[PDB]
């Protein structure tokens, strides 16, 4: 409590007070009677053992219930000295009840950030704490994992320090179910980095405001979350060599296109639609000339129209401000709202049979005129194109006749496609604005995936999100369980393999791999003769009865019809095939496209400047993301939803226990204790650990790396049974690496206190000389003023000053003297500039040769991949 | 702590008086100097102490006392003489040896980022604006700062 | 006047070389992204 003076009012929400610790040590306990007992209603209950009759061990719960269980009572409690523990891996007893109740107590005390092993675990507060103030960031500058209480700022700082030290790109992966705070944590990490950069132009402001700009377009309200993330995102921050902020970029993934026109009963549409309808900006409502009532249009008024938790007016205000600060011009902004208004006007299209001849004609043209004007199109041409698409067969442009259903579906598909191109153009624009000069050196990438969801009606675009959640969870399993259990064998370290039982490949192979559900969806998507019912049947003839992940649909308690049950990692989902084929194909009206290319607005043209099934593209992007992640150091921040009813504070034990089981938080700590979490090379260890024991390593005695590391380790007072040695890697355990780092820290701390005293003394001396010369300059100014007072304005000096132009010989001589000294300055500038230019040019030649060779091998490997995929058949 | 009356020579008294009068931040006064400014004057006048040392010699004052109450020139002068007599400073070889371990290959250069980090959050905490303004003019192209030139510039300046 | 013309031309050439090397960074990071793409291909 003596420290934390810089944490401010957020202090009680980070680390428990000292008096609380003192009274906690006084808590009654037994350590031979206090146990945990499984429960049917709740998960686990504290209990005291009254008797142990052989196998049966009778105990009384904390609620007074008397229970017995078959050897499951051995589940033991923990001494009261371990409560609200920052690094949860330090528990003497670690198991499901222990982690569950530690998290429960912490959240009850409004303690959300915990360190579980090497990864952070955060529970959604549903109550905006003041823990995110800039004062907290200023306090978290440079703090280590144990020097600070758990927080997202400390995870970001650890990633930044690892990037600086290891000289490696870092990746902060945020994981969790729908509405678990992933967007909040992402924005907080961006805020941390941006304010750190702002400590020492407007790039930080732009990267901060980037998130709400995409919140308006892509973040809509669903059943689970009021600000749900429809599109996965990966925000990359390129840092310069100095460590100052250099640049940034954003990579976005598939957006739920069905949301634009179709919403379930409890859902809304994208917030940009309802933000304009709040009429906080009168110009938008009438320049769009759309009606204020949100129920007038059929795209955005099928489910819910507003949520009490969201106030759309200031949301529109924030969106406008973000667009303004991002560098967008007025024309672009106005055209974007114009296109959005066209999107909600497209829902007003009315089409009727011409002469009951299965041909569509515009029943109403006023809304068609609105849509045509908004893009600057031709209303007659647009209506003709929609009513009659001019598809070209062979070399003949044959007009196709379609009924009202086909034309209305075509209108919906046009709306979906144009809004998707809108979103992608926005992403490209923000990437171009943020990707300024010098994007050099290493990068830190924050990954925010779409959360797992189980609605009442599951279909396509709910399988891609669950699949990418499966994939990221499998990546976590790979980087924790499998990779280290093989680095143990590769390094020649005595280890026995442990079956953690968390490998999600059967489910992923059931989806991702060829012949899988989405693979056969892709292959059947090219067949116009096929229908959804047959395809579904195909699913039952190709995967059912062979894989456990696939299962027959459930259709529980009169829920909306489900077509097949997929056993994902987070429970069981049940999907419907109806509507998948057209969603995967995504056809578009070519004549309407050609109308788009010749529109008045340059914006609409650049969206459709040119016009690969969506499923394959999404799979390729996902695999690209995994390949990026495998080449970076991951920092996992797993998020947990406390309660499904969005009530702050309250936790239901079954839900949280299940999501910790599925996320693999528990089994990610066994390897953090039973294994060797820390590791470093011999050479780096000897190079940066010399001060610990310079006696064991004399100068110039760097004969052997392994022998040097061994004698440095043995020459110290630390425990020597903790570490192991292997080929160019020492394997630490627990906080031993932290111990060595802190002895190095204290030694180099004495040294650097001396150095910093010297440096700030020199700084004081130079500021002293600066103030001295400033005072001397002011003295010269007042001295000239004193001379002026001495002369004032007696006309004798007026005659003198009139004489001065007559006699300017000395002035001209000084003129040529300055001219020749600046001649010398200009000449030396010329030679230095020419030398710099020739160095730059030779670097250009070398780099362009290297990049041409790289492009050649790129083409060669692309052809090799094509040949390999051909041979895959 | 202890105050000693006679630890000076008469000429440096005149030099220190000139330094204080030409450096006194407050213009309305001539003779008194801010309590927090006294440490800055002492650091600027050729001798460089540590924060702990300047706290110890100043009797362990408070930051409110630093920024509210004043000091007199000849009252602070004996402490200046004491600090000058202390000379708790290292040498070039010791400095470069201590700073050498901030590298992975011993090439004679160290990254600017790691140097900033260890200057800020490894010992006596340094204000950021200081860590940028001291490294201005000596930063290299890719951040690999030759520590020998850095320390020799520090001591020379 | 001649020296000023020479200096302005040299400074303009230095500035265009600076933006050119920025473009070289842009394309080199694009090429590392491509390299990642081939590692994805395998
Ligand atoms: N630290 C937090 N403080 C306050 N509210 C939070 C916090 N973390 C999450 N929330 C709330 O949780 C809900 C879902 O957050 P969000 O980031 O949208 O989750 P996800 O990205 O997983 O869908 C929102 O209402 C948000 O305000
Ligand atoms: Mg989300």
């Amino acid at each position: 409590d003596s420290e934390m003076a810089v944490f401010g009012a957020a202090a009680p929400y980070l680390r428990k007070s000292e008096k609380e610790r003192l009274e906690a040590q006084t808590r009654p306990f037994d350590l031979k009677k206090d146990v945990f007992v499984p429960d049917d209603k709740q998960e686990f209950v504290k209990a005291k053992i009254v008797s142990r009759e052989g196998g049966k061990v009778t105990a009384e719960t904390e609620y007074g219930k008397t229970v017995t269980v078959k050897e499951d009572q051995v589940m033991q409690q923990n001494p009261p000295k371990f409560d609200k523990i920052e690094d949860m891996a330090m528990l003497t007893f670690l198991h499901e009840p222990a982690v569950l109740y530690n998290l429960k107590d912490r959240y009850g005390s409004w303690m959300i950030y915990t360190y579980s092993g090497l990864f952070c675990v955060t529970v959604n507060p549903y109550k905006w704490l003041p823990v995110y103030t800039p004062e907290v960031v200023a306090a978290y500058r440079g703090k280590k994992r144990s020097e600070a209480p758990p927080h997202i700022f400390s995870i970001s700082d650890n990633a930044y320090q690892y990037m600086l030290t290891d000289r490696e790109n870092q990746s902060i992966l945020i994981t969790g179910e729908s509405g678990a705070g992933k967007t909040v944590n992402t924005k907080r990490v961006i805020q941390y980095f941006a304010v750190i950069a702002a400590i020492g132009g407007t790039l930080e402001d732009q990267i901060i405001q980037a998130n709400p700009a995409l919140e308006a377009f892509g973040n809509a309200k669903t059943v689970r979350n009021d600000n749900s993330s429809r599109f996965g995102k990966f925000i990359r921050i390129h840092f310069g060599a100095t460590g100052k902020l250099a640049s940034a970029d954003i990579e976005t993934y598939l957006l739920e296109k069905s949301r634009v026109i179709f919403q379930l009963k409890a859902e809304r549409d994208y917030h940009i639609f309802y933000q304009i309808l709040s009429n906080k900006k009168p110009e938008l409502l009438d320049m769009l000339l759309i009606t204020n009532n949100p129920y007038d249009y059929a795209f955005i008024s099928q489910g819910e129209t507003t949520v009490a938790s969201i106030d759309d007016a200031e949301e529109l205000m924030a969106t406008d401000n973000a667009f303004d600060v991002l560098g967008f011009t007025s024309e672009e902004k106005n055209s974007m709202y114009k296109l959005t208004g066209a999107i909600m006007h497209f829902g007003n299209m009315k089409f009727k049979l011409k002469q009951r001849e299965e041909q569509a004609e515009p029943d109403g043209t006023e809304e068609a005129d609105k849509s045509a004007y908004l893009m600057g199109l031709n209303s007659a041409d647009l209506l003709k194109g929609l009513c009659h698409p001019r598809v070209k067969v062979g070399n003949e442009y044959v007009t196709k006749g379609q009924n009202v259903q086909q034309v209305i579906y075509a209108t919906g598909a046009l709306a979906k496609a144009v809004y998707e191109r809108m979103f992608n153009w926005m992403v490209t624009r923000i990437n171009a604005t943020l990707e300024t000069k010098q994007p050099r050196q290493y990068f830190i990438g924050v990954l925010d995936i779409a959360g797992f969801e189980i609605f009442d009606f599951n279909s396509f675009e709910q399988l891609c999100i669950n699949f990418t959640n499966e994939k990221l969870q499998q990546f976590f399993n790979h980087h924790m369980f499998v990779l280290e259990q093989e680095e143990y064998k590769k390094e020649g370290i005595e280890w026995t393999f442990i079956d953690f039982g968390m490998d999600l490949q059967a489910c992923i192979d059931l989806i991702e791999k060829p012949m899988g559900i989405m693979s056969i969806l892709e292959e059947e998507c090219m067949f116009p003769k096929a229908t959804d019912m047959t395809f579904k049947a195909k699913l039952f003839d190709n995967h059912l009865g062979k894989s456990a992940n696939f299962q027959k649909p459930r259709n529980i308690k009169g829920k909306p019809e489900a077509h097949f049950s997929l056993i994902h990692y987070a429970g069981i989902v049940d999907y419907n095939i109806i509507g998948w084929l057209q969603k995967n194909k995504d056809p578009l009206n070519e004549t309407v496209v050609g109308l788009y290319q010749k529109s008045s607005l340059k914006l609409l043209s650049t969206l459709f400047a040119n016009y690969q099934t969506v499923s394959a593209l999404h799979r390729e992007n996902l695999n690209k993301l995994m390949t990026n992640l495998r080449s970076t150091h991951p920092h996992f921040v797993r998020c947990i939803i406390p309660n499904e009813t969005k009530s702050p504070g309250v936790m239901d034990n079954p839900l949280v226990m299940h999501q910790l089981r599925c996320n693999g938080v528990l089994e990610g700590i066994r390897i953090c204790r039973k294994g060797f979490p820390n590791r470093i090379l011999y050479g780096d260890f000897r190079q940066r650990y010399r001060i610990l024991n310079p006696a064991a390593i004399p100068e110039g005695q760097f004969i052997d790396s392994r022998k040097g590391a061994e004698k440095l380790l043995s020459s110290l007072d630390i425990d020597h049974n903790q570490y192991k040695f292997g080929h160019t890697k020492v394997f630490f355990k627990a906080g031993l690496l932290g111990l060595l780092e802190e002895m190095r820290d204290e030694r180099l701390s004495r040294i650097i206190t001396r150095i910093q005293a010297q440096s700030r003394g020199v700084l004081a001396r130079m500021e002293y000389k600066k103030l001295l010369e400033r005072r001397d300059s002011l003295l010269v100014i007042q001295w000239n003023i004193r001379a002026f007072m001495g002369v004032k304005n007696w006309p004798w000096m007026k005659l003198y000053f009139k004489i001065k132009p007559l006699l300017k010989s000395a002035e001209r001589e000084k003129e040529m003297a300055s001219m020749k000294e600046e001649f010398t300055r200009l000449k030396e500038a010329l030679e230095k500039s020419e030398a710099r230019r020739k160095e730059l040019e030779e670097k250009m030649v070398s780099l362009l040769q290297e990049k041409n060779d790289l492009q050649l091998q790129v083409q060669a490997e692309q052809d090799n991949l094509a040949d390999a995929e051909e041979r895959c058949d | 702590a202890s105050k000693i009356k006679i630890e000076f020579t008469p000429e440096q008294i005149e030099e220190f008086k000139e330094a204080f009068m030409l450096f006194d931040r407050t213009p309305k006064c001539e003779m008194k100097i801010t309590y927090g400014q006294c440490g800055d004057v002492l650091r600027a006048l050729g001798q460089n102490p540590t924060q702990a040392e300047v706290l110890r010699v100043l009797g362990k004052p408070r930051q409110e006392e630093l920024n509210t109450k004043m000091m007199d020139f000849e009252t602070f002068l004996p402490m200046l003489q004491h600090i000058s007599k202390n000379k708790d400073t290292g040498t070039y070889e010791d400095f470069v040896e201590g700073l050498r371990v901030f590298d992975k290959e011993g090439n004679g250069t160290v990254m600017g980022a790691e140097l900033r980090h260890v200057l800020a959050t490894l010992g006596e905490r340094l204000t950021e604006d200081e860590v940028e303004k001291l490294m201005a003019g000596q930063e290299d192209s890719n951040g690999c700062i030759n520590y020998e030139a850095f320390v020799k510039h520090i001591m020379s300046s």
